[PDB]
RNA sequence: AAUUAUUCCCCAUGAACGAGGAAUUCCCAGUAAGUGCGGGUCAUAAGCUUGCGUUGAUUAAGUCCCUGCCCUUUGUACACA
RNA sequence: AAUUCUUGGACCGGCGCAAGACGGACCAGAGCGAAAGCAUUUGCCAAGAAUGUUUUCAUUAAUCAAGAACGAAAGUCGGAGGUUCGAAGACGAUCAGAUACCGUCGUAGUUCCGACCAUAAACGAUGCCGACCGGCGAUGCGGCGGCGUUAUUCCCAUGACCCGCCGGGCAGCUUCCGGGAAACCAAAGUCUUUGGGUUCCGGGGGGAGUAUGGUUGCAAAGCUGAAACUUAAAGGAAUUGA
């Protein structure tokens, strides 16, 4: 629980990999190696109804609690890796991605560099429904 | 924060659901060159002050 | 009766022209049939601008884009109001609609 | 009912003497309890620093890869891994109405390290063109992809790994290939779009420590 | 002609009701509301209605969110629609 | 929402490995091809339209019964493969019911090699060859002439722009050429002022692409293809309503 920085100016970062789906929100907090993970709240853990996982709130909860958790052992600062869902599927992010990257900012951290790390294909395998689409 | 001044210059639109709201662009009494846009309550005319708790905050002009 | 000259598609000395999966459905529609957009989008809407702005550790640093192309087929293009029907007249108007703010 | 943060040592990570702004930030480990060692658990983990961080403050839209090769003593030593530009700037570049050209080469270095560098050049609109399009005709194309591949190999092939990262660290191989290609058709957004790494040498030390100071 | 009290007067009897659930109405200036006075019905006769003055405001000078109705475009194999 | 997955650590983050698909954005009313169709790099192999030509042969040409080559997808037989997706299936929902749309799995198939199959709204719903008949601005390939800008600094000469011209090609806008039932069309024009050449093919709606024979196929099925009977309409474009 000691990260040994000086307590005037040295900024400890992590990395906070914010995977927003249409369904489910994640708020996860890493090493700058992005191997030992320090947080993973979901959107799912904090609130108890499927329909609302992939919440604004629920993201702002997820994200409130990560940034308490790791203000303990000692992360100041965080690097940002956003991400939809990707491959054949998505690559707008979830509605979570705005209230949470947001929460963990007016929760007192300091934001360092932003990218978007969508699973991008060259030209993909064949995505889920038929040739008709998903009829309703 | 400290609560500040801005001062309407120009009344531009009526905003909200019902038409409730007077979307106003506000030139700060503080600053000599910043001004911003405001949704506002009640009746406003062109030429007077507002009492914002916040002067960074815009509202979505339309 | 016949209602576009162009059959509702930019192909015109092809035969073929390879499908792609729409984006809100996964139906498939020719390449050049589908109702293509391209949104480019600050990563963080409107006011977390303002939030970031101040609880960032860089000085200036011009917070990324989110750039999105996106494939409709006709019905959902309809559907989300990214088109809309138009006059008999004012169907042949291919000038895209006036973007100045 | 065991506070799993309590066997946690915090380690100071280094990259090599090629960066202005040495230390990256510091790296989680756990107390060497049983036969798994922290230092040999903790070898070989890949940090992505923008070369803005890496450096005081320049270009944020290049990213380094540093692969942690060896452990001193409560002290972290990187070394040159790869390299990858920003999504951000990728899909900013390609835009329509011109031609994209991407060229690859798999060249190595005068020491063990054999690289995989991607090229990428968008056809340039003049200054006085009225002309909506600006396309490249394929002779054209495979001409600049030739010249391209030309400079990526002759730039890395006769020299060793400090100094194409040298190079790297500006983009004087992208502003090299951009001047070049004038005359086939001028190209204007030229980078390295990528170097990935695929062979090492067998790992030295003495190597190492030339590379930190 | 008054019991199933027409009305009115005098003494006595002293009920719920402590500002009102879902839902919903009318209304912007001498207007809302409080207040009483006349006309109608009328042998008897106003808790109604139709007019009159007296006292006299808060809020708003906006919108299509709600409920309605009205238009233009578009589609149709409907035309006792 | 549930079916399903997971403290025998799923989902999430990191580093590796293997497999089989597919070639994003650039990608356009752009290109090529007889049509179906065709997109990562490089090499090899043969072909091809257009332009250029004061070369050559000198009617060798146009369209075509018979006969023949190619022909998306699905389907069939044998071999290799099986990542994703997924007819039938199995359940979970929804509903009055749901053998459906929505969900979780999922077999044939989806991919390659060698043999069949020969149909698609296989569409421009528009045979091919030739001539004449308005305008305008772009666009792709080839050639020609022309201020100037720019890269090779050393500029001759090559590319990138700039302004026109000529020939083929994908298209576009415009008009009392003219045609048409109109919609619309530089062809769907040059048609009662009716004839340039030639192949295929339609004759009110149903029965019916049905029966029967013959033929091709392993099968599915393809090609050719009626009659009795039934009926006063079915239909095409455009207008006003609802
Ligand atoms: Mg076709
Ligand atoms: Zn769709």
């Amino acid at each position: 629980s000691l990260g040994p920085q000086v307590a005037e100016g040295e900024n400890v970062f992590g990395v906070c990999h914010i995977f927003a789906s249409f369904n489910d929100t994640f708020v996860h907090v890493t090493d700058l190696s992005g191997k030992e993970t320090i947080c993973r709240v979901t959107g799912g853990m904090k609130v108890k109804a499927d329909r609302d996982e992939s919440s604004p709130y629920a993201a702002m909860l997820a994200a409130q609690d990560v940034a308490q958790r790791c203000k303990e052992l000692g992360i100041t600062a965080l690097h940002i890796k956003l991400r939809a869902t990707g491959g054949n599927r998505t690559k707008t992010p979830g509605p979570g991605a705005q209230s949470a990257l947001r929460a963990l900012a007016r929760s007192g951290m300091k934001i360092g560099r932003i990218e978007d790390v969508t699973p991008i294909p060259s030209d993909s395998t064949r995505r889920k429904g038929g040739r008709r689409g998903r009829r309703l | 924060q400290p609560i500040k001044l801005a001062r309407v210059t120009k009344v531009l639109g009526r905003t909200g659901s019902q038409g409730q709201c007077t979307q106003v662009r506000v030139e700060f009494m503080d600053d000599t060159s910043r001004s911003i846009i405001r949704n506002v309550k009640g009746p406003v005319r062109e030429g007077d002050v507002l009492t914002l708790l916040e002067s960074e905050r815009e509202a979505r002009r339309l | 009766t016949k209602k576009r000259r162009n059959n509702g598609r930019a192909k015109k000395g092809r035969g073929h022209v390879q499908p792609i999966r729409c984006t809100n459905c996964a139906r498939c529609v020719p390449k050049d049939k589908a109702i293509k957009k391209f949104v480019i989008r600050n990563i963080v809407e409107a006011a977390a601008v303002r939030d970031i702005s101040e609880v960032s550790v860089f000085d200036a640093y011009v917070l990324p884009k989110l750039y999105v192309k996106l494939h409709y087929c006709v019905s959902c293009a309809i559907h989300s109001k990214v088109v809309r029907n138009r006059s008999r007249e004012a169907r042949k108007d291919r000038t895209p609609p006036p973007r100045f703010r | 009912v065991v506070d799993p943060f309590s066997k946690k040592d915090w380690y100071d990570v280094k990259a090599p003497a090629m960066f202005n702004i040495r230390n990256i930030g510091k790296t989680l480990v756990t107390r060497t309890q049983g036969t798994k060692i922290a230092s040999d658990g903790l070898k070989g983990r890949v940090f992505e620093v923008s070369l803005a961080d890496l450096q005081n403050d320049e270009v944020a839209f290049r990213k380094f890869k540093l692969i942690t090769e060896d452990v001193q003593g409560k002290n972290c030593l990187t070394n040159f891994h790869g390299m990858d530009l920003t999504r951000d700037k990728m899909c900013s570049m390609v835009k329509k109405w011109q031609t994209m050209i991407e060229a690859h080469v798999d060249v190595k270095t005068t020491d063990g390290y054999l690289l995989r560098l991607f090229c990428v050049g968008f056809t340039k609109k003049r200054n006085n063109q009225i002309r909506k399009t600006s396309y490249a005709q394929h002779q054209q194309v495979r001409q600049i992809r030739k010249k391209m591949m030309e400079i990526m190999t002759r730039e890395v092939q006769t020299n060793d790994l400090k100094e194409v990262v040298n190079k790297l660290i500006p983009d004087s191989i992208g502003k090299d290939i951009e001047k070049a290609c004038q005359s086939i058709y001028p190209l204007h957004d030229v980078f390295v779009r990528k170097v990935k790494m695929l062979k090492k040498p067998k790992f030295e030390l003495g190597k190492l420590m030339e590379l930190h100071g």
